[PDB]
DNA sequence: TCAGCAGCAGCAGGTACTCTTATTCAATAT
RNA sequence: CUAAGAGUAC
DNA sequence: ATATTGCTGCTGCTGCTGA
């Protein structure tokens, strides 16, 4: 009964507990309050996963207030000590005409009021009119200012190609993709200003990310090995400056990587022992074995380093993209309550794929380059994005988007990966990073055959479920991938669930509808343009909380209270 | 001339909270000055072309029996309007040095919107001569008739020693009220001096209490 | 939320209108709240102007109509029909408003209220001095004197009044055969606080003024005042859930 | 403040 | 009940409703439907509780003082009403909508969160779900409240400790 | 406002007092690029704006299977169903005013009475 | 002043 | 002056 | 006798009470 | 000793 | 081989000619 999961260091079972933070590479624009000066951000956090992994926040202010009459949009690049107005930046990137940079930041001649707001940038910075003369700006406010006049411009270049936007590329001559990207930014911090579009929710679980076990010991290992090879370097030049016969075993220290990883997991202190009281605490605890239970809620939990002390209630509540994700009823309920959540019955975390392939696809199948993007001659294109990088354009998105499904459908592509169509806003988002919490549901056609939607899964699918398990307890076997690979279930995490529409019961609510009056009211919602379907209401609930009998007829903080308080049930925790 | 008719009624109330203000000092005040109707007013201190005078509408006031037999050593009052929007220092001079030959020991200036610093660093005078300086504008309501402003009456030196006596207190464990409260403005306090404070109370009918001005 | 409450004269406490006259009175509106959009032309000529729209507009104010020391830019205003009727505004008074708060140095015309487009056009008067970066800047200097039109004036009521609510409350006063009896009254709630310039308007009682914020009481009224104002807001505290606390504590 | 509710100031 | 508040809402999707001086439209309509819902769940309980006979234990609890109140019965038999977070109705979560269970840009009571079971009768998930919510931020809403007011007492008591009635009866 | 660009360079150009003719003009600030007025409209600032209710509308805007349908009348085909939504326009005092496009004409008609 | 209670000025 | 520390004038 | 403007940078956090777990390295010289 | 974590009653 | 050392809360000044 034992299901593993943990690791025994010292003799002691320790868990990792996953740990929540804001997802990567993201544009999210804030409103700032009335003392500040700046008004609206537009931040993403870039990074990227096959190099340094280094995080370089970049921002785009607005300046001035709603009554002020110089609003001026100012970006804030890393290590240069002003924040540099953004024509002159876009100057920097290698574009010169002001035509051209009001055609990247904004897609739409007609939308003269964006135009208007816009134009206090161009006569801020109308003073720079040079490619070699906008980097020689940056490198005179470049924050080192120990470089001879005439190398600034060395640094300045190194700044535009690994400091800035590193997610998009680290090499050079990919001047105009980042140029297209901060003209995004720039679309989207002034399409918030513009009172167009509300602010991001920073609650939003479809925006934050579980590391789990797999990148917390990916990190840590980084940290570690650096270390190794840099010991590695200083020996071979010792033994080198010495003039000595170099052997191999003699430079090596496994009692770095040893020490190092059974301290981070033998403490909560996740990091190096002497930047303890700088590194995050509590990431690995001891497994808890009071009740069976217990040990499984424990495997399951999820933390949430936010203060604890802190007097905000915002990340405490619950959110409605809560739902089917984590437990409704089961947070502790002192100082972490809210801040320390637990997974549903159901509810998964990617692992992360390679998005390469995606991209081949794309490219195949008729995915503009960004390179040539004239938004003038195609107003009416959608952009299409792998992982927040925005790769290009397309004409035609319906079609692609069938045939993107059809591929994730039969196996093709991974069923972890998530790809959301936005309509309104005329944009495709292929995810395929880790960190995503995804749930399953059922998908639902046309069935032109009974002229009416119904699910796909039929009683042949169930039998053949019910065969594979009664011979479990010879046929193909009919496990839970054969109908994932089939096109039978399907994968959603809180960015997908935004553009879709659920039925909660396949019965009351699929088919086109004297009754129990002791039997609780039902709405059949009066509409039929369904996508998926519920696999049951009731896996919303946790480990926890699906013990509890009839929790639908309790007032819900009796529900918490019942899930804090079956941990401490006294039981049988194993059979050994 | 509807700014010319709030102007006018404005100076009207004023007129009355001045009125007040000195009858409440303890000076010879009948009680008919004070309630003068608007259209007496306006005959008496306003001319024919409808605008408001100043010059004339200064006066003189002087301690009553009761608070000579109270207060023995002080004596006759001042009060001036001014008709500019600024009061310049020759003005200030000239009126500083009206009340030093007159022998007055309090003079009341009222000005219109403010006093140049300049003036303002030569209001206090010679003394016993102080010099008060109000607002128009914050004489236009008389604070101590709203409810919530209790009854303040100023103490005499041997009342305050009495004070003192009888509950064997020192000046520093008295309640405090400041030298610039808008109510003791209004009674021209001086630091040392003990406001006695008649209230209301909800557990009694009537409470005193006494504040000492800093 | 800084509230202050306004009881009116009693000579005049259930006349309702008299209480929309106070509430109207008192009420701060800008003409942010009033203008619908704002906009800058070019005539060559300020006489006959090249907008076919208000060429109607001209066809009466510049028929009802020193000019040729006034700007060619003009700036046109457009107000709300709906903001002049739920609140107590004219044609006249917004245009004596701008005229008073930019003294001559504005040339102010105002369409008439009957007219279908509620129309403000100014235009810069020129001083006698001539400008050689002033012109090239009329565009500037225009831009300018709009914005400190939009938000900088007022039309009516005082400072730091964000909204007036009016409401029927119900005292006990005694009757004239000895007992005491409901009477109702008109009593005026508003979000922001004035209190120095909101007790000397004329029409309300400046005895019974209350505020919720007990710092301007005691700095209006005095330290006693000031006093009973904090009891007062605890006791409002304390009772708010029902409960009940013996007057000598709070005291 | 303080801390907490440093200083004024540092 | 239900009628009504549809009724209102179909009046102020054709502008037909006029805002109440001091508040924009969008407020004066969630005013509005608040207080019918509130009305509504008020006087299911009052059915409910003039048909208990004196007999009944719950009832007779109530009458007696000792536990329980009127909302108790009204939400355990007649209807558990509406859930509100931070003095408002459930906010639209995700874009435009409280779940994805629900078409965009619905104001129904049940699209934002009006229980209209009782618990003897049990709730639908959606009524589950927006009902813990509102626990959640009633359980915050405890948290916070001990800890400020611990410490609002802990700094009353420290500045009135020595204040003490005399033998003169001052204080 | 309509803000156009130089052809030479493709620099903006900036609104100019004319003295000869006493008219408006239009300049290049780099290269010195001259031509006449379209329009004498300059600068436009809305504090009330009224488009931008509808925006987001596109050719397939009835395959969001999250918008809401209706079957209400269509005044230019008389056909039912339709999608609906409110305002996109997020201020927070704008009304709850309906907008509606036909699946079959891609007509936009809202559910005002005053506009109507 | 300083920073803090630049300068002045600066 | 300046500023800081227009002008003078302007 | 009066009209116009600016600069910055710093952490902890209600009252009691119970329990468990882990605790800083490597090199040089006597 | 220090640090960290899980708590119990408010 | 063994021991020493590398969310919340504020605070304050400098300067005229012109018109
Ligand atoms: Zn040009
Ligand atoms: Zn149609």
């Amino acid at each position: 009964f034992d299901m593993g999961g943990y690791f025994i260091i010292n003799g002691s079972e320790k868990v990792l507990i996953a740990q929540e933070r804001s997802a990567g590479n993201i544009v999210q624009v804030f409103k700032k309050a009335a003392p500040s000066p700046i008004s609206h951000v537009a931040e993403i956090r870039s990074a990227l996963e096959k190099g340094s992994r280094f995080i370089s926040t970049l921002q785009v202010k607005l300046y001035g207030r709603e009554g002020s009459s110089a609003r001026t949009i100012k970006a804030t690049l890393p290590y240069i000590k002003q924040d540099i107005p953004i024509v002159i930046i876009f100057r920097a990137l290698g574009i010169i005409p002001d035509g051209e940079i009001l055609e990247h930041i904004c897609y739409d001649v007609n939308d003269w009021q964006m135009l208007e707001m816009l134009k206090p940038c161009v006569e801020d910075g109308f003073v720079i009119q040079d490619r070699e003369t906008a980097l020689d700006f940056i490198g005179r406010r470049g924050t080192a200012l120990g470089i001879k006049k005439e190398k600034r411009i060395q640094y300045a270049k190194d700044i535009l190609q690994k400091e800035f936007l590193p997610h998009i590329t680290q090499l050079e001559g990919f001047e105009s993709r980042k140029a297209f990207f901060l003209g995004y930014m720039i679309n989207r911090l002034l399409l918030c200003a513009l009172d167009r579009k509300d602010q991001d929710d920073r609650d939003h679980f479809g925006k934050k990310r579980l590391d789990l076990a797999g990148p917390l010991l990916a990190q840590l290992f980084k940290t570690l090995f650096k270390k190794l090879t840099k010991d590695i370097f200083r020996y071979m030049q010792r033994t080198v400056e010495e003039a000595h016969d170099f052997n191999m075993k003699l430079a090596i220290n496994a009692k770095t990587i040893t020490s190092g990883l059974k301290y981070a997991l033998a403490t909560g202190n996740w990091g190096e022992q002497k930047k303890a009281m700088s590194s995050r605490a509590g990431v690995s605890q001891v497994l808890n074995r009071y009740t069976y239970s217990s040990t499984l809620s424990h495997l399951r939990r999820t933390n949430t380093p936010i203060g604890r002390d802190g007097k905000l209630a915002k990340p405490r509540q619950l959110h409605n993209t809560h739902w089917g994700l984590v437990c409704p009823a089961e947070t502790p309920e002192g100082q972490a309550c809210g801040l320390v959540k637990n997974l549903s019955l159901m509810s998964c975390i990617s692992v992360g794929t390679d998005p390469m392939p995606i991209i081949t696809f794309l490219s195949e199948w008729g995915m503009e380059p960004l390179e040539d993007y004239v938004p003038h001659q195609s107003p009416d294109a959608t952009r299409v994005f792998v992982n927040g990088v925005w790769h290009g354009v397309h004409r035609n998105p319906a079609r692609l988007m069938e045939t993107l499904r059809t591929l994730r459908r039969k196996g093709d592509i991974n069923p972890e990966v998530s790809m959301i169509r936005d309509i309104r806003e005329k944009e495709l988002k292929i995810f395929t990073d880790a960190g995503r919490v995804y749930r399953p549901l059922f998908i639902v056609e046309d069935d032109e055959s009974l002229g009416h939607k119904e699910l796909k899964v039929r009683k042949g699918h169930i039998a053949k479920l019910m065969a594979t398990e009664y011979q479990d307890i010879d046929v193909e076997e009919y496990t839970w991938s054969s109908l994932l690979n089939e096109g039978l279930v399907e994968y959603i995490d809180a960015e997908e669930e935004e553009s879709i529409l659920i039925a909660m019961q396949p019965e009351d609510l699929e088919p086109a509808e004297d009754v129990d009056p002791a039997k609780r009211i039902r709405v059949s919602h009066h509409a039929t343009t369904f996508t998926h379907c519920e696999i049951h209401p009731s896996m919303i609930l946790g480990v926890a909380a699906s013990i509890i009998p009839f929790p639908d007829h309790n007032q819900s903080p009796r529900n918490t209270y019942q899930s804090a308080m079956g941990k401490q049930a006294m039981g049988v925790f194993l059979t050994n | 001339d509807q700014e010319n008719e709030r102007n006018i009624s404005r100076l009207w109330r004023a007129f009355r909270t001045v009125k007040e203000m000195v009858k409440d000092r303890g000076y010879f005040i009948t009680q008919e000055e004070v309630e003068l109707p608007l259209e007496d007013f306006k005959a008496k201190y306003c001319d024919s072309m409808g605008r408001p005078q100043r010059k004339m509408m200064s006066f003189q006031a002087n301690p009553t029996e009761e608070s000579i037999s109270k207060f023995p050593d002080m004596g006759s009052l001042w009060v001036e309007f001014c008709d500019e929007p600024s009061v310049g220092v020759k003005t200030m001079k000239t009126f500083v040095i009206h009340i030093q030959e007159k022998n007055f020991q309090t003079g009341i200036f009222v000005y219109q919107n403010n006093i140049t610093p300049s003036a303002m660093k030569l209001v206090p005078s010679i003394p016993p001569a102080t010099i008060e300086t109000f607002n128009e504008a914050a004489l236009v309501v008389n604070i101590t008739h709203h409810e919530l402003v209790p009854k303040h009456i100023r103490l005499s030196s041997d009342e305050k020693r009495e004070l003192l006596k009888r509950y064997r207190l020192k000046e520093s464990q008295l309640p405090r009220i400041q030298r610039a409260d808008p109510v003791a403005l209004y009674l021209g306090l001086k630091r040392g001096e003990v406001v006695k404070i008649i209230r209301k109370s909800e557990t009694s009918g009537r409470y005193a209490s006494y504040r000492i001005c800093m | 939320t800084p509230s202050l409450t306004v009881y009116l004269e009693p000579g005049h406490a259930a006349d309702q209108e008299q209480a929309k006259l106070i509430r109207s009175a008192i009420e701060h509106t800008t003409l942010k709240s009033v203008t619908i959009a704002s906009e800058i032309y070019y005539d060559p000529d300020p006489r006959s102007t090249v907008i076919p729209e208000d060429e109607e507009i001209i066809q009466l104010h510049f028929s009802l109509l020193s000019f040729d020391q006034q700007s060619p830019w003009l700036l046109r205003l457009e107000l709300d029909r709906a903001a002049m009727n739920d609140k107590d505004l004219t044609m006249g008074q917004v245009g004596e408003r701008i005229k008073q708060t930019f003294k001559n140095d504005l040339f102010v015309i105002w369409s008439e209220d009957n007219d279908e487009k509620l129309i403000i056009r100014c235009r810069v008067v020129r001083p006698k001095s001539l400008d050689a970066e002033t012109e090239a800047e009329e565009d500037h200097m225009l831009k300018k004197i709009e914005n400190t039109m939009l938000e900088n004036i007022t039309l009516r009521g005082v400072e730091n009044i964000e909204r007036v609510v009016m409401m029927k409350y119900d005292r006990k006063v005694p009757s004239p055969t000895g007992e005491y009896v409901k009477e109702p009254e008109w009593v005026l709630e508003t979000d922001g606080v004035n209190l120095s310039e909101v007790m000397t308007v004329p029409g309300i009682d400046p005895t019974r003024i209350y505020t919720n914020s007990f710092i301007d009481i005691m700095e209006v009224l005095g330290i006693e005042a000031g006093r009973a104002a904090l009891y007062k807001e605890v006791y409002n505290v304390i009772a708010s859930d029902g409960s009940y606390v013996n007057y000598r504590h709070m005291a | 403040t303080x801390p907490g509710v440093t200083x004024p100031g540092v | 009940a239900k009628k009504k508040v549809l009724d209102v809402t179909k009046e102020a999707q054709a502008n037909l409703l006029t805002a109440k001086h001091g508040m924009t439209l969008r407020e004066s309509f969630e005013d509005n439907v608040v207080r019918f819902l509130n009305e509504a769940r008020d006087k299911a309980g009052r059915l409910a509780e003039v048909n208990l006979k004196d007999l009944n234990n719950v009832k007779q609890m109530v009458m007696a003082g000792s536990k329980g109140s009127f909302i108790n019965i009204a939400q355990m038999s007649a209807c558990v009403g509406q859930q509100s977070v931070e003095g408002k109705r459930i906010a639209f979560g995700f874009v435009d909508r409280t779940l994805p269970h629900f078409s965009k840009d619905d104001y129904s009571p049940e699209s934002k969160g009006f229980v209209e079971n009782s618990y003897l009768r049990g709730l639908t998930p959606q009524e589950f779900f927006f009902h813990a919510m509102g626990g959640r931020e009633g359980l915050i809403d405890t948290a916070v409240k001990t800890a400020e007011t611990g410490y609002i007492q802990r700094r009353l008591v420290k500045a009135l400790e020595d204040i003490m009635v005399h033998y003169d009866n001052t204080t | 406002t309509t803000f156009r660009f130089c052809r030479d360079c493709n620099n903006m150009l900036y609104p100019r007092e004319d003295k000869e003719n006493n008219r408006l003009l239009f300049e290049c600030r780099t290269c010195s690029y001259v031509e006449e007025a379209g329009s004498p409209l300059v600068y436009r600032h809305e504090l009330i704006t009224n488009i931008g209710e509808t925006a987001g509308v596109v050719q397939d805007i009835g395959s969001d299977p999250t918008l809401p349908r209706s079957d209400r009348e269509c005044p230019k085909c008389h056909s039912r169903e339709n999608v609906f939504f409110q305002s996109q326009q997020r201020r927070k005092d704008t009304s709850m005013v309906l907008f509606f496009v036909c699946l079959s004409c891609s007509h936009i008609f809202t559910s005002d009475q005053k506009n109507k």
